[PDB]
């Protein structure tokens, strides 16, 4: 994780996908003042393991992409660290049912 | 700088409009309304009530 | 009290089997004509919001330009095929224009 | 439609292609050479368009099939272009490859490596992997060939393994896995692909640079200028605008398409290429063009006259030019000017074939081409496939009825004796279809016609009786013919009173508007005959509305009109789960008056009153025998009360074997009406028997929580039904021995009451004055007739806002004065009173109008408001020529002290016909649109089998229904828990669980649901995102069909809570398990089409919302905004900031300024500039500001802060509109001696000016600022004042960015905020001190995105949707919303119902039957896209049987035999 003060060199920008299997995340000070997992508006968003996505695709006999979309430079996605094909599990208050689980795949 | 009104107070503009009606949010007694003719010239008036303990909108023909 | 000039239904209409236009092969708009009322958009939604797929079927299909035609199961096309012209003892077969070959062109 | 002709194959999908040359040539029936049509005496030419090889015409027989007009389906001809033409449809595309194509090395100029990494992308996304086509750009190593081939060798090996890989899996078939988010990861890449191509100049293969291609509007492409330059480089190209012909085009497209085939093979392939055709050029060429069938091309015939074919024409000239061409260019071979014409000749058929096909892309009215003629209007998909005109319907005026069921329809003879249903003739139903074949067509229960097992057809028009007669002993004769054994003779019989039909009232807003009646036919009858409890549903009054009637031809279609879309279903719409179905208006009245306690009946009245409405034999009683209730007066004499008629009527139409129903419910009627000490507004039910009050609009209306929906819970929908049909027939029957009228005595006041009306009227003079006075500031209320009063209302006259001010004060104290009147006067005052007072009683009842209407009729009409204002007034300041100028009189602006019944002055009626036009234009002015956005693309959307919200391509759109799977229609007395309760057994019998014991579990949900509460009671106090994650709800564990417990934690909670505030032979135990199943049995049913309900519980309330107001955007225009165009520009963008409790409310109006920002305009008073021409132009602009601590204490701005704004921005804007002006032109106190401190300040600022020369600033007292500006003697005159004008209302001296002004309303139910007018979440995030940077809410749903996430978003539009509703006091389900908002955010973005939103969607039929048709069928051959035909859209294209509903599934015959 880079915490960056104001800006980053377009040619700097260019290094941070070229080392891999390591990953780089930049992140803006001033976009990090206040949790935007912290708002009443923005529900627990939980990353589930290989195993778990493997469970849900089972379940309901999904495909990958033929789940409800997250974007990969999505705030909370970016926040958790997510990477493509990694899925999200969303447990959001509803005005009828209360607690209720969704899920989200990060591409 | 104008002699006259230009602007009006928070609070002080009280709704003048005021109809005796049974409240379905509690039970109140005053009630606030409104008339406008919509739709069709055959199509009757619909009534826009509005309540002064909490202050609730409402709209209904008949 | 006064009598307005208008009948109540001069639009009173009834349709069972009536006259189609050629391109579509639907009932055509005309009352007098013996004329076809017509379920737009509107209704169509209505009839999948009941999810009443036979009902659908019934005026969008079956009651309006249903028609049992012949298609090609080797090149997928209901404009290629035509009934063939037989000889005095033989019967007429439905055959692909596309798919079949000239007689002559057909060596070896 | 016929089941004696079933059918075996079936279309699966539909592959979309081009025709190629070759093809055309070999399945052509015809060559069409001739632009002629007819030879002489009549007979079609030999080589032209109506040739009798492309089928019969002319009572000729065809000469391909040898069939006639009737059986000839026709044939396709080709008519052989002399020279290849460019597809109008794929131009644009052919363009693109031309453009990006070096004409040197014939490969695309970008880079092979760079080409291979687009066509390795685009093959993993053949295959639903997109995350490799990503992975693949990791795979990294002026560049070495040796190196750059070992490159596209490892990005060639991940390819080959990351297919293999998923393939071995169940992650992609051989077919490859296509979603609409992988569809988008394709779009984009194509996209990409095409803009890295068209921006390469020099070829990265070889370096020599392609001479630029450009294009006109017309098909056709040229040559490009050069600067010298570029002409540098294209010699040593060797050493290391000119039209190009459509042979040249192919040419160079033909070499390319083959040296790039490997990535060409991806870019047109949506899917793997299984046929592994080749990726040809001539594809977007046309070497041939295909003749449609005569049968497509017949001319139009209207009446006499015979048009010639509107085809015909166009495409006879495109053969005249053929001709003419291929001749004039064969005199050229025995040879400037044959070269000119040979040209201008290929000009014309290239523009003869685009004439041909398409016009607004055509000349600048021309004949319309073949894209023109798919869009005529709404196009060919909306007007002859989404829709279409049918058989066996009828349409007619509809009438009211009483006397047929609420479930039936009254069927006049005439349609009767045309409306046939083809009824196959067997052992069972002989004798009833022999009858009606003797009656014949015009006797009805008869027959129009009969088929025989052949297949042909009798007509019984024109045969008698003994032909008839003959016939019918003929029907149940056995087939002779082997191949005809199978099936049966049918009878195409007139329409009985056990059929369906299908009442269609317009415009069908939702499902409800169009119902299954079951037919009843009238004699003597005209017209069709409806019940009153329809009226709703319809929304049809009998003002000579017409109505649809549908005959629906077979069984299936009439199972779904009676057990589906019929009227019984339909007493609760899935909207707001409320009822639709209730008496209106008579029926009313009549149950005031029956159910009073006044009403007395006798044995004779009492049992007449019962056999009345309850007819046994019609089936109405469920005991065989009319049960009567014992007399409530014994002696003297035996009378039976009201109420017991109504108890009487449930006694024999409620089961047996069922308790009566217990009911406390309340009515519109209060007490104080009837009298002294009374309790009939008390609606009292106990074990079935009305014992106190009367029954209103709120009992057997169209009313929740009523008697007729509280029969409906606990007996069911059919009982309900007989109830309402009941209670229909008692009430007209009731009207008809006991009537209601309404006159002039339920019009007057008695003469005390119109005393009251006068003396509350007489304080009315002074009001007008008085608030005149208020609004224009004034002590000790000045005179009417006041000159400076007078100037003081002249100055609120000519400006907009001030009136305003002027009108609600005036208004708001009036209307104070109306309000008086009426409360007084109604009902105290009023010479004859309830329940006598017809007029008064229909108010209170809700049988027909209001208190309102009831005031205006016997008080007052009152203040006529005129677009949210009072009356509109002349420049003279006269409202009209009778009121004095400037009138400070209530009268003048409008208000209406006269009444209905007394009459309105003159002067009060013309004020009145103002408001009554205002109210009829806007009814004319102003949601079709809206839900038809909505409907096409939630069409598809459905419940599965595995009850997720699934769209039509089987994407997931929703885990759960509403996050619990309840069906709206149903969630009711599911939180009525007493109800429940009092009618335990009743329920228990209902929801008979002694037949699904066996099939469901009864503890594993029930031992989870205690383990979430668990962690829910430990993280109470806690917030949101400190909660524990360990379990998750008890419905996202187990199937709510299958487990018993697996329950909403909404339910939950709210079950749970009444079994502890509420301690009650019924355990607490029991009645949960009661409950619990009562869930299960509420589930929303798999397949139910939750996709076209959503958008019809959205759009038909949003017709209830046209009106204008009376700041933020409401009703349509900001439902648009967000469900229609989504859009980042709002019209009124705001933010809802939570301040804490430390913060008081003088803080956060400060804090409201700190926000609130001043410019230079808002802290100026006047500007002087004293022009002085010299030598040199002096401008002397002297800036008179307001008093130092009156900006100061009014915007939070320092004599500081406004000296740097002045010094460093307004003198360097200044000098710059200035100098753009002279460029414009040619294309008291005395104050002297200044020193020190203010002398070098002066000399610094003289430095950095130009022409100012002076600088000086009150720096002491802060009111003023003066500056010299020396122009050139050349600049001459220049108007200064409206220049410096101009600058300073564009200057800045403060504002905090996209923000405009912070304001403190009060506080919205309970909770302190600060409503912002403007989005910039970051700048409120440093003001932690005043707000809660965690429940900082806007209602700009893309801000919210951009800085929240996707979630957050989807929870604004669920927030904002329903602002628009709750506003109208319209309540629509949040089920239906979170759809629409899960739709929006389906992509992760905010994607809109429109065009842009639906470009990511698999179906191209659906996207074709939406707009631009043409185009997304251009899209879809390109990508050479298969049609899956599982949309409900591209279904009814093929006429293929919906998968919605009934479609869901499949049916199968078990047979016996191995
Ligand atoms: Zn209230
Ligand atoms: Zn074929
Ligand atoms: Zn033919
Ligand atoms: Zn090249």
């Amino acid at each position: 994780i880079f915490v960056y003060q104001n800006n980053i060199t377009p040619s700097a920008m260019k290094l941070v996908p070229s080392i891999p299997p390591a990953t780089i995340e930049t992140f803006n000070e001033a976009a990090l003042v206040v949790n935007i997992t912290h708002h009443e508006l923005v529900p627990k968003h939980i990353r589930l393991s290989s195993d778990e996505k493997r469970e849900l695709l089972k379940r309901y006999r999904l495909k990958e992409s033929q789940l409800p979309r997250i974007q990969r430079a999505d705030p909370v996605a970016l926040y958790l660290g997510l990477k493509r094909g990694e899925v999200v599990k969303i447990i959001r208050k509803s005005e009828t049912s209360g607690r209720y689980a969704s899920y989200r795949i990060c591409m | 700088k104008s002699v006259v009104k230009t602007s009006l107070k928070k609070n002080e503009l009280k709704d003048g409009a005021t109809i005796k009606e049974k409240c379905p949010q509690c039970g109140n007694e005053e009630m606030n309304y409104h008339t406008l003719q919509l739709r069709s010239a055959d199509e009757g008036a619909t009534v826009f009530y509005t309540c002064t303990s909490c202050g609730y909108k409402f709209r209904t023909n008949n | 009290y006064q009598r307005l000039r208008h009948m109540v239904n001069d639009k009173f209409q009834v349709r069972s089997t009536g006259p189609v236009n050629s391109l579509t092969m639907q009932p055509v708009k005309g009352r007098k004509r013996h004329g076809g009322i017509r379920v737009g958009e509107m209704e169509r939604d209505a009839l999948i919001g009941h999810g009443t797929s036979f009902l659908l079927q019934d005026r969008l299909l079956n009651s309006s330009d249903y028609t049992q035609a012949s298609v090609c199961r080797e090149c997928g096309s209901i404009l290629t095929t035509q009934q063939s012209v037989p000889r005095i003892g033989s019967i007429s077969t439905v055959c692909c224009r596309r798919c079949s070959m000239r007689f002559e062109d057909a060596k070896k | 439609m016929d089941i004696s002709k079933p059918v075996g194959s079936e279309i699966t999908s539909v592959d979309f292609g081009i025709l190629t040359a070759k093809e055309i040539r070999n399945l052509s029936a015809k060559q069409i050479t001739n632009p002629t049509v007819l030879d002489n005496l009549g007979h079609p030419v030999s080589g032209g368009l109506y040739d009798l090889a492309l089928g019969a015409f002319l009572r000729n027989l065809c000469s391909t099939c040898g069939l006639d007009e009737k059986f000839c389906p026709g044939h396709q001809g080709h008519i052989e272009l002399p020279v290849p033409c460019y597809n109008p449809l794929f131009f644009n595309q052919l363009y693109i490859y031309l453009r990006a194509s070096c004409l040197f090395c014939h490969h695309f100029r970008l880079k092979s490596v760079e080409v291979h990494r687009y066509a390795c992308k685009l093959r993993l996304l053949q295959y639903g992997l997109i995350d490799e086509s990503y992975k693949l750009d990791e795979i990294t190593l002026d560049i070495s060939s040796t190196l750059l081939n070992e490159l596209k060798s490892k990005r060639s090996e991940y390819v080959d393994m990351a297919i293999a890989k998923a393939l071995s899996d169940g992650r992609t078939t051989e077919r490859g896995s296509f979603t609409a988010t992988v569809n988008d990861e394709r779009k984009k890449l194509v996209h990409e692909f095409h803009k890295k191509l068209l921006s390469r100049g020099k070829c990265d293969n070889c370096g020599m640079f392609s001479p630029k291609f450009r294009k006109d509007g017309f098909t056709k492409i040229f040559e490009t200028a050069l600067n010298e330059k570029q002409i540098t480089n294209n010699r040593v190209k060797g050493f290391i605008s000119t039209y190009i012909l459509s042979t040249e085009v192919k040419n160079i497209l033909d070499t390319v398409f083959r040296k790039e085939q490997c990535v060409l093979q991806y870019v047109f392939h949506s899917r793997p290429n299984l046929s592994r055709k080749l990726v040809k050029a001539d594809s977007f060429f046309m070497d041939v063009l295909v003749v449609p069938p005569t049968r497509f091309r017949l001319p139009s015939k209207l009446g006499e006259e015979v048009h010639e074919n509107s085809q015909n024409q166009l495409l006879s000239k495109v053969l005249t030019t053929s001709l003419l061409i291929r001749d004039l260019n064969d005199d050229l071979s025995k040879l400037r000017v044959i070269f000119s014409r040979l040209m201008n000749a290929f000009v014309t058929i290239q523009n003869d074939v685009n004439a041909f096909i398409d016009s607004t892309k055509a000349q600048g009215v021309p004949i319309p081409g073949v894209k023109q003629a798919l869009e005529k209007k709404e196009g060919l998909f909306r007007k002859h496939m989404m829709g279409k005109r049918v058989n066996y319907a009828a349409r007619s005026v509809i009438s009211p009825d009483p006397n047929i069921e609420t479930n039936e329809i009254g069927v006049p003879p005439v349609f009767a004796v045309k409306l046939t249903y083809p009824e196959p003739v067997t052992a069972y139903n002989i004798a009833e279809l022999r009858q009606a074949v003797i009656n014949g067509p015009d006797k009805w229960p008869g027959a129009t016609q009969i088929q025989n097992e052949d297949g042909s057809l009798v007509s019984l028009i024109g045969m008698s009786v003994e032909q008839r007669k003959a016939l019918a002993n003929q029907l149940l004769t056995p087939s002779s013919n082997v191949s005809t054994h199978t099936l049966n003779k049918k009878v195409y019989r007139h329409i009985k009173n056990r059929d369906v039909v299908l009442m269609n009232r317009q415009p069908t807003l939702h499902k409800a508007s169009m119902m299954g009646h079951k037919v009843r036919v009238l004699p003597n009858e005209k017209t069709l005959r409806l019940h009153y409890a329809n009226t709703g549903a319809y929304n049809a009054d009998f003002d000579g509305d017409e109505m649809n009637m549908h005959f629906p031809q077979n069984e299936n279609a009439r199972a779904e009109a009676l057990n589906l879309a019929n009227t019984d279903s339909q007493y609760l719409t899935p909207t707001s789960g409320s009822p639709v179905r209730g008496l209106i208006q008579d029926h009313i009245s009549a149950g005031v008056w029956l159910t009073s306690k006044d009403s007395f009946f006798t044995r004779e009245q009492y049992q007449q009153y019962i056999y009345g409405c309850i007819r046994p034999e019609d089936g109405h009683t469920t005991r065989s025998k009319i049960v009567t209730l014992p007399p409530t007066i014994f002696k003297p004499y035996p009378l039976w009360t009201g109420k017991q008629i109504i108890t009487t009527v449930l006694l024999n139409v409620t089961p047996p074997d069922m308790p009566g129903i217990n009911l406390i419910s309340k009515n519109k009627i209060k007490n104080e009406y009837w009298g002294k000490g009374s309790l009939e507004n008390e609606v009292l039910f106990k074990d079935g028997a009305l014992l106190c009050g009367i029954l209103d609009k709120s009992q057997y209306g169209a009313s929740k929580y009523g008697i007729v929906h509280s029969l409906h819970e606990v007996y069911g929908p059919e009982v309900a039904a007989k109830v309402l049909s009941v209670l229909g027939r008692l009430f007209t029957n009731y009207i008809t021995a006991t009537a209601f009228t309404c006159g002039m005595d339920d019009l007057r006041l008695t003469a005390e009451g119109n005393k009251w009306r006068t003396d509350i009227l007489k304080t009315s003079v002074d009001t007008g004055r008085e608030a005149a006075a208020e609004v224009t500031n004034l002590d000790k209320d000045t005179p009417a007739d006041d000159p400076e009063l007078l100037k003081r209302l002249q100055e609120i006259l000519r400006d907009n806002n001030k009136s305003g001010i002027l009108d609600a004060v005036t208004s708001s104290k009036v209307n104070a004065i109306t309000s008086q009147v009426v409360s007084k006067c109604v009902p105290d005052g009023t010479m004859k009173k309830f329940p006598c007072n017809s007029m008064q009683a229909m108010a209170l009842s809700g049988a027909k109008g209001s208190n309102v209407n009831v005031s205006q009729i016997m008080c007052l009409l009152g203040q006529q408001a005129l677009e949210g204002r009072r009356v509109p007034v002349m420049v003279s300041g006269k409202t009209l020529p009778s009121f004095k100028p400037y009138e400070t009189d209530a009268m003048a602006g409008g208000y209406v002290k006269g009444r209905f019944y007394s009459g309105i002055k003159p002067q009060e009626y013309y004020f009145h016909c103002m408001a009554g036009r205002e109210g009829l234009i806007d009814t004319a002015v102003k949601s079709g649109y809206l839900q038809r956005c909505l409907t096409k693309q939630l069409e598809g959307v459905h419940v599965s089998y595995d009850n997720s919200i699934r769209d039509a391509d089987g994407t997931l759109v929703q885990f759960m229904y509403g996050g619990d799977a309840i069906d709206i229609t149903k969630e009711s007395h599911m939180t009525q828990f007493e109800f429940c309760l009092d009618n335990y057994y009743a329920l228990l019998k209902k929801y008979n669980p002694s037949a699904l014991i066996e099939h469901l579990d009864v503890e594993s949900a029930l031992k989870y649901s205690k383990k979430t509460l668990k962690y829910r009671k430990k993280h109470s106090k806690e917030p949101h995102y400190k909660q524990s994650v360990k379990y998750d709800p008890v419905l996202a564990k187990y199937n709510p069909a299958k487990y018993l417990g697996s329950v909403s934690e909404n339910f939950q909670d709210k079950l749970e809570s009444f079994l502890d505030k509420n301690s009650k032979g019924v355990n607490e135990k029991k009645f949960r398990a009661l409950m619990q199943l009562k869930y299960m049995r509420s589930l929303i049913n798999p397949g139910e089409a939750v996709g076209i309900i959503a958008s019809q519980s959205v759009g038909e309330p949003s017709t209830q919302m046209t009106l204008n107001t009376f700041n933020v955007t409401l009703g349509i225009p900001r439902l648009r905004e967000i469900v229609m165009t989504a859009s980042a520009a709002i019209k009124t963008p705001q933010m809802t900031l939570p301040i804490w409790n430390d913060v008081s409310d003088e803080q956060a109006d400060t804090f409201c300024k700190s926000i609130s920002k001043v410019l230079l305009s808002e802290v100026i008073d006047k500007v002087i500039v004293t022009e002085t021409t010299g030598t040199a132009r002096s401008y002397v602009i002297h800036m008179r500001f307001f008093d130092n601590n009156e900006y100061s204490e009014e915007y939070d701005v320092s004599k500081e802060e406004l000296q740097n704004v002045i010094s460093n921005q307004f003198i360097h804007l200044l000098e710059a509109a200035i100098v753009k002006e002279i460029k414009k032109q040619k294309r008291v106190e005395a104050n002297n001696n200044m020193n020190k401190v203010q002398r070098d300040r002066q000399s610094a600022i003289i430095s950095h000016h130009r022409f100012i020369t002076k600088y000086n600033f009150d720096d002491e007292s802060g009111k003023w600022c003066e500056f010299k500006l020396e122009l050139a003697a050349d600049t001459e005159k220049l108007l200064m004042v409206n220049i410096v004008e101009e600058i300073c209302r564009k200057s800045i001296i403060r504002q905090i960015p996209h923000i405009d002004r912070c304001v403190h309303p009060e506080p919205e139910n309970g909770k302190r905020v600060l409503v912002t007018e403007g989005v910039n979440f970051q700048a409120m995030w440093d003001q932690e001190a005043f707000i809660d940077v965690d429940g900082i809410t806007s209602n700009d749903v893309a801000a919210v995105l951009k800085t929240y996430g996707v979630e957050a978003a989807r929870n604004t539009i669920v927030n904002e949707i329903n602002n628009v509703f709750s506003r109208y006091a319209i309540s629509v389900s949040f089920r239906h919303l979170d759809l629409i908002a899960d739709m929006m955010t389906r992509q992760g973005t905010y994607l809109a119902f429109n065009r842009q939103g639906m470009e990511t969607s698999t179906s191209s039929f659906m996207k074709m039957s939406y707009e631009t048709t043409c185009q997304f069928l251009t899209k879809a051959v390109l990508d050479n896209e298969r049609e899956q035909l599982d949309s409900p859209s591209a279904r009814i294209v093929v006429g293929k049987l919906n998968n919605v509903g009934t479609g869901s599934f499949d049916v199968l015959a078990k047979v016996p035999n191995a």
